[PDB]
């Protein structure tokens, strides 16, 4: 998931 | 070479025992001896910076195996400050005692202190010992050290202990100066290299989560340790009880990994977890590397009135938040045996007791916290269970 640059997040 | 292990190190020690005048002799012998950016005294006493108000400094010394981050503070106040929130690095620490006085009571809370917040080594450097002529006597002045480092769990029957003088080797008295070289063949010797973040076992504090249907749960945040490689069994401390899992994919800006490492967000994908089965103050971890525990003891420092802490002290009873890499949980605290109020700026130990368990170990450092806003700082010093 969910991020894309540096911020929390993800998939899977 | 070019750049080699980097070790962080320090001097601790009784007031005006010479550890400034040492970190300048250092820099210095070294600078020459080996090569590298040499300081003087007058000019590495002052106290600076901050961050993590601690009055510090900071040198830069190499040896032909090491680059060495080396830091020296004006008064106990700062070493305390810097020690407990752990903003002072360090692998190894140069306890700096002078001959002349002998141990004194901050050469005793030093190695206190040390232990408590887990400097690992401890290097002795006996100084001011030009000012003795004495053979028997600084026989004593090294007896006394090491029974007291062992007084805290420090070898000090096999402590390296170095007699000399960071005035007549700083100078350029060459026959001292040699002590300066023995003292970092030391620091090459019995220090050991730091063990990378990469090296140590997998820990990830979870910040976001949400769930997958098919799959289950995947949570995110940045891997503080270890690597986590996709099919490995994993585990989520915290809070609640430990649960196992395996961990069925990586991903991170979108495109799914073989591996998560540490110093990198990422998300896990935790087979067969549901979302309601993860709260936040948890962690991922090599399954059986860490535990949830609820009560510690721990070495607290209340920030002082000029550092934006509370204006007015606090009593028993206090129950105030410890924030844990993500989250702040609810603590009480026992005091110390005749110990009424806790004074702004004091620093004392704590026995806390968590409403909610979290994943630690010794070492951990944590904020105390009222409101969001953080009045304290402190380190587990020993986890009770
Ligand atoms: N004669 C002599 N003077 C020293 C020696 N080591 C340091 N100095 C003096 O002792 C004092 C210690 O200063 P400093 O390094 O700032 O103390 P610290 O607070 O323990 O770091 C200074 O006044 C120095 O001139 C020594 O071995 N012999
Ligand atoms: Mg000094």
């Amino acid at each position: 998931s969910c991020n894309c640059v540096c911020g929390f997040c993800c998939s899977x | 070479e070019r750049t080699k292990p980097h070790v962080n190190v320090g001097t601790i020690g009784h007031v005006d025992h010479g550890k400034t005048t040492l970190t300048a002799a250092i820099t210095t012998v070294l600078a020459k001896t080996y090569g590298g950016a040499a300081r003087a005294f007058d000019q590495i006493d002052n106290a600076p910076e901050e961050k993590a108000t601690i009055n510090t400094s900071h040198v830069e010394y190499d040896t032909p195996t090491r680059h060495y981050a080396h830091v020296d503070c004006p008064g106990h106040a700062d070493y305390v400050k810097n020690m407990i929130t752990g903003a002072a690095q360090m692998d190894g620490a140069i306890l700096v005692v002078a001959a002349t006085d002998g141990p004194m009571p901050q050469t005793r809370e030093h190695i206190l202190l040390g232990r408590q917040v887990g400097v690992p080594y401890i290097i002795v450097f006996l100084n001011k010992c030009d000012m003795v002529d004495d053979e028997e006597l600084l026989e004593l002045v090294e007896m006394e050290v090491r029974e007291l480092l062992s007084q805290y769990d420090f070898p000090g029957d096999d402590t390296p202990i170095v007699r000399g003088s960071a005035l007549k080797a700083l100078e350029g008295d060459a026959e001292w100066e040699a002590k300066i070289l023995e003292l970092a063949g030391f620091l090459d010797s019995y220090i050991p290299e730091p063990e990378r973040a990469i090296d140590k076992p997998f820990l990830l504090p979870i910040e976001d989560v949400f769930s997958i249907s098919g799959r289950g749960t995947v949570v995110t945040g940045r891997v503080e340790r270890g690597i986590i490689k996709v099919g490995e069994e994993v585990e989520i401390v915290g809070i609640k009880e430990t649960q196992k899992s395996t961990c069925t994919g990586v991903e991170m800006f979108r495109k799914l990994l073989d591996e998560g490492r540490a110093g990198e967000n990422v998300g896990v994908l935790l087979r067969g977890i549901k979302r309601e089965e993860i709260e936040r103050g948890q962690v991922l971890a090599k399954p059986g590397t860490i535990k949830p525990h609820t009560k510690f003891e721990s070495e607290v420092y209340i920030l002082s009135k000029d550092e934006g802490g509370r204006h007015t002290p606090f009593f028993k009873g206090y129950r105030p938040q410890f924030y844990f890499r993500t989250t702040d949980v609810t603590g009480t605290i026992e005091l110390p045996e005749g110990v009424e109020m806790v004074m702004p700026g004091d620093n004392i130990k704590m026995v806390v007791t968590l409403i909610h368990p979290i994943a630690m170990d010794d070492g951990l450092r944590f904020a105390i916290r009222e409101g969001g806003r953080t009045v304290g700082a402190g380190v587990v010093a020993k986890v009770l269970g």
